[PDB]
């Protein structure tokens, strides 16, 4: 996969994880849309939850753990909050994934001008 | 390994040994009885084959020569025999391998108890002593001048009268 | 296939100097027996004697324990690669760990007097 | 008891005082050789032969099972490090030579492809976790009085 | 207990049956959260094979 | 293991006990190794871990199952190699609750 | 049923 | 003070014309009475310190040397309760008045302020020791050891005295808190070094490094239990607490008169430990052990810091109280055989079932398992070291290592083999001996428990 | 799980089971004292293993020194119940 | 093969330990010498569970930092034992 | 008291030992102790065990479990 693209076939497009951003956040976008949290800050402090853990996936996992302590012994109770939670994972890893094949096509692009 | 070697080996006993170590690292090598059977007879066959021969030449030259390859096609880790050194039981008892003479310094109230067997003790001991110094003289007698001796030790030429030396074998406590 | 080491020893078969036949060495393994034989029926007409109220002296470990302990000096002879490994031994090692120290706490003296060294929670020392 | 008869002494130069040594030390003298003098203590304590102690006979019934040493038996100048609990030169089917170069290779291998794959990792093929509040620039303590760079995140 | 020579003992049935009572027990376990959790191996999830994706989206200039 | 076999036939109890163990080990899908081990295999490819490290850890992965098989068959599935006389006894309550909580 | 060799232990 | 001296002066007459019968007992259970008026001192509701007169004085760095001396007192006379049971009456009777003129001496010193005084005392410890050691010893060179203590000690003793008079000069008087209030500091010449130390080498030189440990191990091993006791325990306490009680004035010299004193004391430290392991003698194999923690003492004392001072002060009062037990078990397997090696007996813990418990419990305190005292100052020794420089955990974990490793080699080369067959001289344990073991032992679980009695001047 | 321990009438049927089963020389008709070289016209390799056949049956290792001088069965039966020490 | 004079010792020293042996057997009457869980619940589970509240409950809650009860994780529209007012949701939760 | 059986049922018919001593008439040899090693390969101690024969253990009644919950459940929503 890209992997060996980068190492053994072409040697430079295959681009860098760690400076995304290098590109320009808007060049083909008109007027580009922004992102949304739908949890505040006051409500994921006091439900004392970790910075690994807080994303803009918070509701879906605030409404997961008022489901498992409430009725608690009868746990398995809350997998209709589990599925969406994973849900929400997946299209965050999507969005990520969507973000490395931008970048990937804007370099192909930079490169087709030369 | 209560007697003991000779200074020198023969050929004989250097040959068996080399045979039973291979083939214990037969058995260790191929698990199952059945091989260890089949390349068991084919090593008899080999021996077989140069037994009837006795020029120390090539008795030599073989003998060192199995030597090697038994020494570069040997077991790494071969089949140590429990009970034996290696194992996994060597001297595992040794902690509970007590000796006699921490007895004598019982105390009466617990001696009390197991009255029958200190009943019997005493005419133990009473078998050393008055036999002790008889058997010196079996040997200050027969310690022969010309001074070329092993480690063997003579019994009782007489009747009744008990051997030499049978403390530090007699009363050696069990295995468990 | 093989070769010796100071560790691993030749075992005993495979020794060349083994299966030799010669008269006059099978004649020291035997004076060899003979010896051993004597020491271990004088061991043995003493673990069994009887009316003894003591333990066994044994003169090797005494004597071991006297050449390492007290025969040293007097037979001691000083000579080169003895003085040198000994002033070596005694010199060297200090001095390297001494400018190992020195130079440490220059740097941090300097570095204090600089008024860098992050010294934040040092309250105890 | 002992006596300076029975106890060591100097280095011998001459069979005359070898032979009494050997009688006292209990051996034979064609066996009996000294250290060499480099004036070190060694003395006149027989030079043995470098060997472990989990070599000798373990079947015969030794007075010092735990040493595997007869009685007068002479005792190895060095066996504080061969009392069988400690070093032990039971030779190995496998050589010296050999088995350090099987372990130096393969631990050089190893660290070599270590480095390789730091060098050129692994990785998914995707860009990096996104966070909503500056990187959460309160949480990681930041300040109530600062406003750095507006880290923004866009819909794809 | 009296021991056998180079022969089969006569075995009793209740540590038989505990041997065949755990390993039922554990395939019994393994069936029920397999149907349960079949896609605990699997996942509900679709993994996109980029190619697939617009230019339309994610706007780029050509 | 090089002198035992047969251990099935001869002594259920154990064998059933340690063939659990050793596919729980292995990662059988649902024996709480899994529950673990297999989110680890997860992660280990799924972040940014060295290549080698990866490699070798699969390699494990799979060295696991080896040796554990090899258990199985040299004490579980081959003949009994070990000595004539015979005095088994698991029976016992002591050693047959154990294992079995 | 056997004898047990041991030290004393009333000590 | 004199609440603790003058009965200790009247044990003398008390031994003298007591009767055979019960010298013994009248004595010790009243030395026992002693260790236990002993303990007024500990009544330090406040920070002022305590003082009786211009000639006596307590402090918490001394008090407990004082408590541990008047403590060690009478298991110095039980310990030699089975030998010279066939020397004459007057002869043991002189025997328990030497152990008791040291005893008295010792207190003085740990108590007085001026360190003229404390010379003198440090001085006149020796008769009782070099006599204790010639006429009792079971060996021949006891006398070069003797000798060797006696002329170490001495010259240490003089340029202290040289320094301690143009001190007494320079200043106007010697005692103690007044050096204190008016010391000052020092133009740092070559005079003020060489007078640092004249001042310092003879503490040194009794509290061994590896330059001069040369005359412990004769010691500890020509000489008897009570005289390895005393020397393990004490003799050596005092160059550290007169070092502790004079460095106060020498500011700052201590900064650069230290480097080869502290790399001494390390290597030494980590060369004799090694030596621990190869050493035959077990007694020697002590000694050796005793070096190797007062040089972790000496590395403390120097660089002065607080927390290094009470490390020092733990680690004192540990080793002190672990070798005299550690002597008082060699000793006792001693007696059975009259042989100290250590390779004879081997084997034992079928017949010896619980002192291996207290052999146990001794190595376990050696190489500093918590919670002890012990590893409490070795801890705190290392971190005041490790500030002082960041290249000494190497040592302090080299040293740590090494004695991890032969204090096992100890247990195991006698408690942990297999019975030899012809030791049958092994009279089974004796209560008295247990009573020591015990005694020795118990104190270290109280202090472990409660140490803020045993921390220093800082604490 | 400690079985019981072993007496001569149990070693003797025993050794007469595997010396028996053995098949070379042995005309099925042993006496306890029927002398291996001497009697029955053996192999030193035929006792060797023998005698490792006895090991295997008894678990433990007889050693060499032993090995090459035990010549009969009664002595093979002596020489373990003097190593197990049985018949109390 | 064994010499005869060392069949004959063997032969003398097995007689001999066949006799320690039976000496070392003992007769009979040597040695000499001259609900239940409920029992342990109590003197096992209560009187420690006793001495133990005793500490806790009147010499370490009574001091200033000796248990800390890590804070409780609320949640959104969780109520509250004191006084604690209603507390807000969430805004839109799509899909 | 234990007891022994004879020393004659102890045969090779149709076992590997068979093969073998095949085999070693093949080569020109014997094979004494076959016999002796024979007390295995046969009795109660035959049949070629498997790993599925030692896996699937329970894996019948297993399976009836797994069908007796499932309908249970099914008449249990
Ligand atoms: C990251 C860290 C990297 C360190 C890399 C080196 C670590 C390995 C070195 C550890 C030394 C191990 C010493 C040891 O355990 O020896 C055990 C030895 C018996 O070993 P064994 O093979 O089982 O033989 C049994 C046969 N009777 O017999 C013994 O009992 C050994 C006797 C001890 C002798 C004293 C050793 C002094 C300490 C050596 C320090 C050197 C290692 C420094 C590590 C840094
Ligand atoms: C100078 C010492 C060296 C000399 C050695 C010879 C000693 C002989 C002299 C007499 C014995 C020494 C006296 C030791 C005193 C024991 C102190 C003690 O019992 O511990 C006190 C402890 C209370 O704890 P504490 O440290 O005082 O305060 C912290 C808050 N818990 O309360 C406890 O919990 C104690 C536990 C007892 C069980």
């Amino acid at each position: 996969a890209h992997l060996t693209r980068r190492y053994l076939w072409d040697a430079s497009v295959e681009p860098d994880p760690e400076k995304i951003p290098s590109f320009p956040p808007d060049l083909g976008f008109p007027e580009r849309k922004e992102r949304v949290m739908v949890a505040t800050q006051q409500e994921m402090m006091d439900a004392q939850l970790t910075l690994q853990q807080r994303d803009y996936c918070a509701h879906y996992l605030i409404r997961l753990l008022k489901c498992k302590r409430d009725s608690f012994p009868n746990f398995l109770a809350c997998k209709h909050e589990q599925h969406d939670w994973d849900y929400c994972e997946h299209l965050d890893y999507v969005k990520r994934m969507k973000e490395f094949e931008r970048e990937r096509r804007l370099l192909q692009r930079k490169k087709r001008r030369a | 390994a209560f007697c003991a070697p000779p200074a020198y080996l023969t050929h004989q006993q250097k040959v068996l040994r080399l045979y039973k170590r291979a083939l214990r690292h037969l058995e260790s090598w191929c698990i199952h009885r059945d091989k260890y059977r089949y390349f068991a007879c084919l090593m008899r066959a080999r021996f077989e084959e140069h037994k009837n021969e006795k020029d120390m030449m090539r008795a030599t030259q073989l003998l060192r020569e199995a030597e090697e390859e038994f020494w570069q096609n040997q077991h790494p880790q071969p089949y140590i025999f429990p009970d034996s050194p290696g194992g996994t039981s060597f001297e595992r008892y040794e902690c509970y391998k007590v000796p006699e003479w921490c007895l004598d310094y019982w105390h009466p109230s617990e001696k009390a108890m197991y009255p029958d067997y200190f009943s019997k003790r005493e005419q133990w001991k009473k078998l050393r002593m008055e036999s002790w110094d008889r058997e010196v003289k079996q040997l200050q007698e027969e310690t022969s001048p010309d001074g070329i001796m092993t480690e063997a030790l003579p019994p009782a030429r007489r009747e009744g009268d008990l051997p030499p030396l049978w403390w530090h074998i007699v009363t050696r406590p069990r295995e468990r | 296939k093989y070769k010796p080491a100071p560790l691993a020893t030749l075992p005993s078969t495979l020794d060349p100097a083994e299966y030799d036949v010669s008269p006059e060495t099978r004649r020291a393994q035997v004076e060899r027996l003979s010896i051993r034989a004597r020491l271990k029926r004088e061991y043995l007409l003493q673990y069994n004697d009887p009316k003894r109220v003591s333990h066994i002296e044994d003169p090797a470990l005494i004597r071991w324990t006297y050449a390492r302990s007290a025969n040293i000096y007097p037979n001691f002879r000083p000579t080169p690669k003895n003085s040198l490994l000994g002033a070596v031994a005694g010199f060297g090692p200090l001095i390297f760990w001494y400018y190992v120290f020195k130079t440490d706490r220059d740097r941090k003296e300097r570095l204090i007097q600089e008024g860098k060294l992050d010294r934040k929670f040092n309250i105890s020392y | 008891h002992m006596t300076k008869d029975m106890l060591p002494g100097s280095y011998p130069r001459t069979p005359e005082e070898r032979a009494a040594a050997a009688k006292k030390y209990n051996m034979r003298v064609e066996d009996y050789e000294p250290y060499p003098d480099d004036g070190m203590g060694y003395g006149d304590y027989p030079m043995l032969p470098n060997r472990s102690q989990h070599e000798r006979d373990p079947w015969y019934q030794w007075d010092h099972s735990e040493l595997r040493m007869n009685w007068g038996e002479p005792i190895h100048w060095d066996l504080d490090m061969y009392i069988r609990n400690r070093v032990d030169t039971s030779p190995t089917p496998v050589s010296w030579d050999v088995m350090c170069k099987h372990l130096f290779g393969f631990v050089a291998f190893m660290v070599f492809m270590f480095w390789v794959g730091h060098v050129f990792p692994s990785y998914q093929p995707v860009g990096p976790k996104q966070y909503p509040y500056n990187n959460l620039y309160l949480e990681r303590g930041g300040d109530p009085t600062k406003e750095p760079e507006p880290v923004v995140h866009y819909d794809i | 207990i009296q021991p056998r020579y180079r022969e089969f003992p006569q075995l009793t049935r209740s540590q038989v049956i505990q041997g065949e009572f755990l390993s039922s027990l554990m395939w019994f376990w393994i069936l029920w959260r397999f149907w349960h959790d079949s896609d605990a191996v699997l996942g509900h999830f679709s993994y996109p094979d980029p190619s697939q994706w617009t230019d339309e989206e994610l706007g780029i200039p050509p | 293991i090089r002198k035992m076999g047969n251990i099935t036939k001869i002594m259920p109890f154990t064998s059933s006990c340690l063939v659990i163990g050793s596919l729980a080990l292995t990662g059988m899908p649902f024996l709480t190794g899994f529950y673990s081990k297999d989110l680890i295999i997860e992660a280990i490819n799924t972040c940014n871990t060295n290549a080698w490290a990866l490699l070798i850890t699969l390699i494990a992965t799979s060295m696991t199952a080896m040796y554990s098989m090899r258990i199985i068959y040299f004490v579980t599935m081959t003949k009994p190699r070990f000595p004539p006389l015979i005095s088994i006894n698991e029976n016992d309550p002591d050693l047959m609750n154990p294992i079995k909580r | 049923r056997l004898f047990v060799v041991k030290p004393s232990l009333y000590y | 003070m004199l609440k603790i001296i003058l009965p200790s002066l009247m044990l003398l007459p008390l031994t003298w014309l007591s009767s055979p019968k019960k010298t013994w007992t009248n004595v010790t259970s009243y030395s026992f009475l002693i260790s236990l008026t002993s303990l007024t001192l500990l009544w330090q509701t406040d920070e002022n310190y305590k003082n009786f007169s211009n000639m006596f004085s307590s402090d918490p760095l001394s008090t407990p040397l004082i408590i541990l001396t008047a403590w060690l007192l009478p298991l110095m006379l039980m310990a030699s309760q089975n030998h010279l049971k066939k020397d004459n009456n007057v002869l043991q009777k002189l025997y328990i008045s030497m152990l008791i003129s040291l005893q008295i001496l010792l207190i003085m010193t740990f108590s007085a302020t001026e360190l003229i005084m404390f010379y003198i005392l440090f001085e006149a410890t020796l008769i009782p020791t070099l006599i204790i050691i010639t006429r009792w010893g079971n060996q021949t060179e006891r006398l070069n050891a003797g000798i060797y203590f006696l002329f170490y000690t001495l010259i240490g003793s003089i340029p202290l005295l040289i320094a301690l008079i143009l001190i007494q000069n320079h200043v106007g008087t010697l005692n103690l808190m007044i050096l204190s209030f008016t010391t000052h500091t020092l133009d740092a010449s070559w005079s003020n070094n060489l007078l640092w130390l004249a001042c310092m080498m003879a503490f040194l030189i009794k509290m061994p490094l590896y330059g001069v440990h040369l005359w412990l191990p004769k010691a500890h091993v020509e000489a008897p239990i009570a005289g390895s006791m005393i020397l393990a325990a004490i003799l050596l306490k005092l160059g550290s607490y007169g070092m502790i009680r004079i460095s106060i004035i020498l500011d700052p010299l201590t900064k650069y008169m230290a480097y080869p004193f502290i790399l001494l004391s390390l290597w030494g430290m980590i060369m004799t430990s090694s030596i621990c392991l190869r050493q035959t003698d077990l007694k020697s194999l002590i000694a050796y052990s005793s070096v190797s923690h007062m040089a972790l003492v000496i590395a403390s004392i120097m660089i002065q810091t607080p927390w290094s001072f009470m490390g020092a002060t733990m680690l004192m009062i540990a080793h002190g109280l672990t070798s005299s037990l550690l002597f008082c078990l060699a000793n006792s397997n001693y007696e059975r055989i009259h042989s100290r090696t250590m390779i004879m007996a081997r084997g034992l813990q079928m017949v010896f079932p619980l002192m291996a418990t207290w052999w146990l419990m001794a190595s376990l305190a050696n190489l500093a398992l918590p919670p002890s005292i012990n590893l409490m100052g070795e801890l705190f020794i290392t971190m005041s070291l490790f500030s002082w420089s960041n290249f000494t955990i190497i040592l302090m974990g080299i040293n740590i290592i090494i004695t991890g490793m032969y204090s096992m080699y100890m247990i195991i080369t006698t408690q942990r083999g297999k019975l030899t067959n012809h030791m049958i001289n092994l009279q089974p344990s004796h209560t008295r001996e247990l009573t020591l073991m015990a005694l020795h032992m118990i104190p270290l679980i109280l202090l472990t428990t409660s140490p803020k009695l045993i921390t220093g001047l800082t604490m | 799980s400690d079985a019981p321990p072993l007496t001569l009438d149990g070693i003797k049927d025993r050794v007469l089971y595997v010396l028996k089963l053995y098949d070379k020389i042995d005309p099925e008709k042993l006496s306890v004292n029927s002398h291996f070289m001497k009697d029955l016209g053996l192999d030193s390799l035929d006792q060797v293993e023998i005698i490792m056949a006895m090991e295997d049956e008894f678990g433990f290792e007889i050693p060499d020194i032993d090995a090459e001088k035990l010549m009969c069965p009664q002595e093979i039966v002596d020489y373990i119940a003097d190593k197990k020490d049985v018949y109390e | 093969g064994y010499t005869p004079d060392e069949k004959l010792r063997l032969q003398q020293l097995r007689e001999l330990r066949r006799r320690w042996l039976k000496d070392q057997e003992l007769s009979p009457r040597e040695p000499v010498l001259p609900y239940r869980s409920s029992l342990f619940a109590v003197s096992h589970v209560l009187i420690p569970m006793w001495f133990v509240h005793y500490y806790v409950k009147y010499h370490m809650a009574t001091k200033p930092y000796t248990i800390v009860s890590s804070k409780p994780r609320i949640f959104p529209g969780d109520t509250i034992l004191e006084t604690g007012e209603v507390i807000p949701p969430m805004r839109d939760f799509p899909d | 008291k234990m007891e022994l059986p004879d020393y004659r049922q102890w045969k090779i018919e149709g076992t590997p030992l068979e093969t073998v001593q095949k085999k070693l008439a093949a080569r020109g040899l014997r094979d004494p102790w076959a016999r002796n090693e024979a007390w295995r390969y046969m009795g109660g101690f035959a049949g070629n065990i498997t790993f599925p024969s030692v896996i699937l253990k329970g894996f019948k009644w297993g399976f009836a479990a797994f069908v007796v919950a499932l309908g249970a459940e099914y008449f249990l929503d």
